[PDB]
């Protein structure tokens, strides 16, 4: 056992809010552990250079609630996967939703084990942060698109590290009190800006590794600045590859053809009828709350919702 | 109220170990009080010549925990009642669980064993008795164990018992002959079946009707206290009778049966998981121990209880909880009783205390030592050659325990045949072999049982039909033989070496004669010493040395081959003065004659 | 011993071959150690031959080895259901002067890594071995350990291998390592753990099934050294044991130290007795058990 | 039978037949019995306790066993299969696959068989194949043909939901298909001796099992292939020449299959193979049964 028999009856209720711990990929030290979420499959595999993309190597095994796991000893940090699922007569290769980290085979997304050891620098910073009593504070928020801020030359953005320390002197001597980040989760189309998203679980590689951004948020918090994330559970990316018919089916799509037309996102729109759908968008939020201690998330296009 | 609020809570808590004050018959001289354990009974009435068997004439009410009382006026000490429980559908007549005596009207056990409306008055002479009585601190003095079947034991004439008035004075007077310090009984309580010896009982706080009254039972053991002789109760909590009138299915259902029907002889164990099932037993222990002044309580086929199958695996925890509450209860109530335990398992810590992890019980019947020890002896002599470490390890097991030697009933029947019948060689040999074994068994650490009959060296086994054999204490190997135990008893009685069975007890001074079949060992206390040399063979052997810690004149203060036990008469002066250079690594060493299949117990002088 | 009118399985040539071995041995080096493998319960192989035993100085508690593996390998789940399995060792750990003991013979042919015996992951693997070898060091008896389980090695003993001596880097290995060098360094200072004897070792408490913790004492003279054993993942708190002297009570060990790559929940240092009765005892300790974790406590001095 | 027989049971057992068959000729008596007693289904006036049928758990025992195995393993353990024929004539026996099968944690029959889902299915269909040619009748607990995932719980109904999934509704259509072929031919419905004959038994390597089912005229021929690996060239002794038919294929799409198969029109070719006269050349398909007969 990977997954506790509780375990599997908190993913039935939606009540998994740590569900990341169980889901996506956990580096052991003879291997990693691979979870997906695939119910309507009827078979998964992990696919990667530590059991040369064979699917028959591998084949995750099924517990309850349509979770998939299964260990694959060699597959190390670093290394690239993918998840090849059945649904019954055709197969199709897909993303780990779970991914906490994704860089792209091109250079122009695979998802890669990762570790996400990271030893803070910020303990000061939480004990006094405000959150709901912050009302009768003063809040000035910075936003700021990561990429489009600063260059190191034209067509070049800013690393993690790197933009730290410029950044926080100029949100600095404005005296601003937060800076609001749009969407740090990895999302194909750059000019999405993005809000399409790929990896609500793994932040966008073109500025560094999880830990760049770790750090990047430690500095802001030593100096002083608070860090708010701007946050889509409203809808999921187009491309297939993806979050898109996850299990063959829809899975984070509404299964009735009449709900999943929507104006502005269209069977794009997270199904928050599922109790899996609930863990995968609550998860996410703590889990950026969590491994990444940020202060504050920020819904748009709530009316859509 | 029958019931204080207090009593009902202590059945839920599991913790009434007084129950008996309040369930069962319990007369005044207007009426009777009633009380009945019965959670998922509907109705319970009383019925008896009181009230024309009349099942709506005295309906108990249902008070908390399943408890029922009421009050019927005439009923009075001498009747017969029953009890009519009505589990919805169907109704039934059942025995009182609680029956303070039981007599069959058809005057047949088998075919009715009724109870009986009882008063208990009783006054006791036996102060001195209690007063000295010493139940655990009795590991430092000697514990000699007769054990008895009453009905088997004396017969007033032929296939009629002796009454337990009429059995006191013949039991103390030949107990007191052979210096045995308590009698075991076979279970007293109440059973259908005579052949069943009492291990399948049907009424627990009945003494049994065959040999008398309650209050008879009561001056036997009040006579034999007086007579300063122990009563060991057998006691069966391992199971209960399978009799429909009994405790089988009191209610219409599962009560004092396990509930579940996986586990659970079988079904009719007792489910130690219900306070109720918990609460009956205990009390019963210390009824026994209380009302009738029982100075100890043996527990037999412990292994029964221990395990379930002889995650959860094959140990049963709620016996185990019960046997180390019981033994923990009995000694808070009673710290001078006795608890003895036969377990055929190695189950560790059955002589140990609870709060080292034990189960509590003062004794464990050394029955591998009873084992070994017989396996050795019926072999001929010719072959206990090739046998040695049989007998000389025997002591390897010796110390792990606090041990009773279990010389048993169980052994001398079944064709296992009588302990004589079991020795080899001729009459005389016999004989001899006999009186070598018990030589042995009270040399051996551990204190000493034997069941009747094995005084006498008695021919057959052990028939509860009829009285052991005493026609043979009239010829001469016999009488012997008595005579053999009874000095022996004396012998262990006096001398404090003896008493003690820990290791300390005893050294070794030679094992390793494996051709001549010859064991040499100390028994020690302080100063005190007393020296074994034992010949299994026949062949006298001459000028045999053994070595001995202390020089100077040796007495020889027991010899199995004297013509008072039967013997050939080989023996040594009785005067042996030490010869003071080495033998078996001692600095002085003794150089004797050893008779034939005899044993030797030495002493040095002031 | 054994070899499968006399009709004897005993071999007893062997058994007096033995027997003048370890007679001739002691004659003629009085300070040697001879020590003997035995699985069966032949009675005092570690007895003088005078006494009818094997001569022998020291017996592998082979036994505890066999129950205290088979209890580890299980589930914290369901220890709760095998507690009889840890408590039950110390019956039999008197019968003969023992060295406790791990071997190659236990890490080989399938049976697998101590490391790959313990259940769960990796953080709960170096915590079972961590508080096996705390068990192990307070139980009662010699101590005896093979390579490799020192750092809680992954891959069977191959002897056509080295060792993995690469695990040291990763930090639960070495660890490992630090836990059983601290261990050793307890061993050869405290006295109370010198004397395996019946003196040497008093209960705590042993009834705590469903948590699945056991208190025991390690005693000579004056000394005293109290084991409390966590054998769940699970944290206690305010969990009360019975002392016998009251005071101030210091933390010599902690299996869940982060030296040794644990959570680091312990006691701080001192613990105050609370002159009230607990287990059968006049004071009591309220500690903090760490997941599955050994404490090592001593009265202060 | 006993407690060391009992014997008051014994002459029971034994009037109760006499009685049975007496009053009632045509009625049917099936007995499970767990130990080695002869002559269960043997008349009482031969020493028989005079049953008819008799229930063959040394089979299922077996076949479980084996098929519990691994495809990889299986080469290590195929005496385990061959074998039930030594004893497969002892008795009138029925195959067993009852309901003490998939109760207590010993797994419903599709949670036994080894691998992913498609080979769970295509073990299962293998092993129903193979009991359907083996000698005796046959016994399946509900829900055994859809291959359901769950223990037999009482408490509840069984899981019909998975008819609507292909892979469970396949092994329901094997089985009514295998039904169809059993009542339809006679060679099965002979379980003497007399009635089966091997072809090969010893392709341990391969793990491949071929043997014939007769009654006078009529022949099946019966291709077990236990490892998921397809066989070609695969040469199977025949006694007759001409041409043969595939009448059943457990790896047809139709059943959850890959489909790899010989679909019919497989001619005999009179090269000895298997110790025979003539031989066909077959594809073997995985973890699969095929069934062949002389086309007429």
């Amino acid at each position: 056992s990977w997954l506790t028999e509780e375990d599997i009856r908190r993913w039935e209720s939606g009540t998994f809010y740590d569900s990341y711990r169980k889901l996506g990929a956990h580096p052991d030290e003879e291997g990693t552990w691979f979870c997906v979420w695939a119910p309507h499959a009827d078979a998964v595999s992990v696919l990667g250079a530590f059991n040369n993309w064979d699917p028959e190597a591998h084949q995750l095994e099924r517990y309850g609630a349509g979770l998939w796991a299964g260990y694959v000893p060699g597959a190390l940090p670093g290394h690239a996967y993918k998840y090849r699922i059945r649904h019954g007569f055709y197969q199709a290769d897909k993303t780990d939703p779970y991914a906490f980290a994704m860089e792209p085979p091109t250079g122009s997304l695979a998802s890669i084990i990762t570790r996400l050891d990271y030893t803070w620098h910020d303990d000061a910073w939480m004990q006094r942060r405000k959150g709901p009593a912050s009302l009768y504070e003063p809040v000035s928020i910075y936003e700021v698109h990561l990429g489009s801020w600063r260059h190191k030359q034209p067509g070049v953005s800013f690393s993690y590290r790197e933009i730290a320390e410029p950044l926080a002197d100029y949100v600095q001597d404005l005296g601003f009190t937060h800076v609001e980040l749009l969407p740090i989760m990895e999302h194909p189309y750059y000019g999405s800006w993005g809000y399409q998203v790929v990896g609500y679980y793994a932040p966008t590689f073109r500025y560094g590794t999880p830990q760049d951004l770790m750090y990047l948020i430690d500095y802001l918090h030593q100096r002083g600045i608070g860090v708010i994330l701007d946050w889509v559970p409203s809808h999921f990316a187009a491309d297939p590859q993806g979050l898109v018919y996850f299990d063959g089916t829809t899975l984070f799509e509404y299964d009735d053809p009449r709900m999943r037309h929507h104006p502005d996102w269209g069977t794009y729109v997270f199904d928050y009828n599922k109790p899996g759908v609930r863990n995968f968008l609550i998860s996410n939020a703590l889990f950026w709350l969590d491994y990444y201690h940020v202060d504050g998330l920020r819904v748009d296009a709530v009316a859509s919702m | 109220s029958w019931l204080t609020e207090e009593d009902i809570r202590r059945w839920e808590s599991g913790t009434f170990y007084d129950s008996y004050r309040k369930l069962g018959a319990h007369p005044d001289e207007e009426g009777t009080w009633f009380c009945v354990w019965a959670p998922h009974a509907d109705a319970v009435s009383v019925l008896g010549a009181f009230n024309n068997w009349d099942p709506e004439a005295h309906q108990l009410e249902r008070y908390g925990a399943g408890l029922w009382a009421g009050y019927v006026p005439g009923a009075l000490p001498g009747h017969a009642y029953k009890y009519r429980i009505r589990h919805g559908f169907y109704q039934a007549d059942k025995t009182d669980p609680y029956a303070f005596a039981m007599e069959p009207p058809t005057g047949s056990p088998i075919e009715g064993l009724a109870s009986i409306i009882t008063r208990l008055d009783y006054t006791w002479h036996d102060d001195a008795w209690m007063q000295r009585r010493k139940g655990p601190a009795s590991l430092y003095e000697p514990v000699s164990i007769y054990e008895v079947h009453l009905g088997s034991w004396r017969h007033k004439q032929p296939g009629v018992s002796f009454s337990y008035r009429e059995i006191a004075e013949p039991l103390a007077d030949y107990v007191q002959d052979l210096g045995f310090t308590h009698v075991e009984l076979l279970p007293i309580m109440e059973h259908p079946y005579y052949g069943s010896w009492g291990y399948q009982v049907v009424g627990y706080y009945a003494p049994t009707f065959r040999y008398g009254t309650p209050q008879d039972l009561m001056y036997l053991i009040d006579y034999l206290h007086q007579r300063g002789i122990g009563v060991i109760l057998d006691w069966v909590p391992s199971h209960f009778a399978a009799d429909p009138q009994g405790l089988v299915y009191f209610d219409g259902t599962t009560l004092f049966e396990y509930d579940d029907p996986r586990m659970r002889w079988g079904t009719y164990v007792f489910d130690y998981n219900k306070p109720g099932v918990r609460n009956f037993l205990i009390s019963n222990a210390l009824f026994w121990l209380d009302y009738y002044h029982v100075d100890g309580l043996r527990v037999d086929a412990v292994a029964s209880m221990l395990y379930r199958d002889y995650f959860g695996g094959r140990e049963n925890l709620e016996a185990i909880d019960f046997i180390k509450k019981f033994n923990e209860t009995v000694y808070l109530h009673f710290p001078e009783a006795i608890t003895i335990a036969e377990e055929s398992t190695a189950w560790p810590g059955v002589s140990a205390p609870t709060y080292n992890n034990g189960l509590g019980f003062l004794y464990k019947w050394n029955m591998g030592w009873m084992h070994d020890t017989l396996d050795y002896m019926r072999r001929d002599p010719v072959h206990r050659k090739y046998h040695h470490d049989t007998l000389t390890f025997s002591l390897w097991y010796a110390f792990s325990e606090h041990y009773i030697l279990p010389l048993s009933h169980d052994e001398v029947v079944h064709g296992k045949g009588s302990l004589w019948t079991k020795m080899p060689g001729d009459d005389w040999q016999k004989a001899a072999n006999l009186r070598l074994l018990y030589g042995h068994m009270w040399g051996h650490p551990g204190k000493k049982l034997l069941f009747m009959g094995g005084e006498f060296g008695q021919h057959h086994e052990w028939n509860h039909d009829t009285q052991l054999e005493w026609h043979l204490l009239d010829q001469p190997y016999h009488r012997g033989i008595q005579a053999w135990v009874r000095d022996l008893n004396h012998l262990y009685r006096t001398h404090p070496a003896l008493w003690h069975d820990g290791p300390e007890g005893f050294e070794w001074i030679d094992f390793n004669d494996r051709d001549q079949s010859v064991i040499c060992y100390l028994r020690k206390h302080t100063d005190r010493l007393l020296l074994f040399v034992l010949n299994f063979t026949p062949v006298p052997r001459e000028h045999y040395r053994v070595g001995v810690p202390i020089g100077g004149p040796w007495r020889e203060v027991l010899n199995s081959d004297a013509v008072a036990y039967g013997g050939s008469g080989m023996g040594n002066f009785g005067r042996v003065e030490a010869v003071p250079e080495s033998w078996h690594g001692r600095p002085f060493h003794l150089e004797l004659t050893l008779p034939p299949l005899a044993i030797l117990i030495l002493e040095p002088e002031s | 011993l054994y070899r499968d009118i006399f009709g004897g399985r005993e071999n007893l040539e062997a058994i007096d071959f033995i027997k003048k071995f370890n007679e001739t041995v002691y004659l003629h080096f009085p300070e040697a150690i001879t020590i003997a493998e035995e699985s069966t319960a032949w009675p005092g192989v570690s007895a003088p031959t005078y006494n009818n035993g094997l001569g022998f100085l020291y017996k592998w508690n082979m036994g505890w080895m066999h129950d205290t593996l088979d209890y580890m390998r299980r589930d914290p789940v369901h220890r709760k259901y095998h507690h009889d399995t840890l408590t039950f060792s110390l019956w039999y750990a008197f019968s003969e002067h023992y060295i406790l003991p791990l071997s190659h013979d236990e890490v080989v042919h399938g049976k697998g890594s101590l490391w790959t015996k313990m259940p769960g992951d990796d953080w709960q693997k170096a915590a079972n071995l961590r508080l096996l070898y705390g068990h192990m060091w307070g139980h009662p008896g010699k101590k005896l350990l093979f390579m490799g389980g020192e750092f809680g090695q992954h891959h069977e003993w191959n002897h056509d291998t080295q060792l993995e001596w690469h695990l040291l880097d990763q930090p639960y290995h070495r660890g490992i390592q630090a836990w059983v060098r601290d261990l050793n360094h307890l061993y050869r200072t405290h006295p109370a753990l010198w004397h395996d004897g019946p003196e040497g070792f008093e209960w705590i408490d042993f009834n705590d099934r469903d948590q699945s913790v056991i208190c025991y004492l390690r005693k000579h003279t004056d000394r005293l050294l109290l084991f409390v054993l966590n054998f769940t993942p699970v944290p206690r708190e305010h969990y009360r044991v019975g002392v016998p002297i009251g005071g101030p009570w210091r933390e010599v060990l902690n299996s869940d130290a982060v030296a040794y790559g644990g959570s680091g929940m312990g006691n701080f240092g001192r613990v105050e007795a609370v002159p009230e009765s607990w287990h059968g005892r006049p004071f009591h300790l309220e500690l903090t058990l760490p997941p599955l974790a050994i404490l090592i406590l001593e009265p202060e001095s």
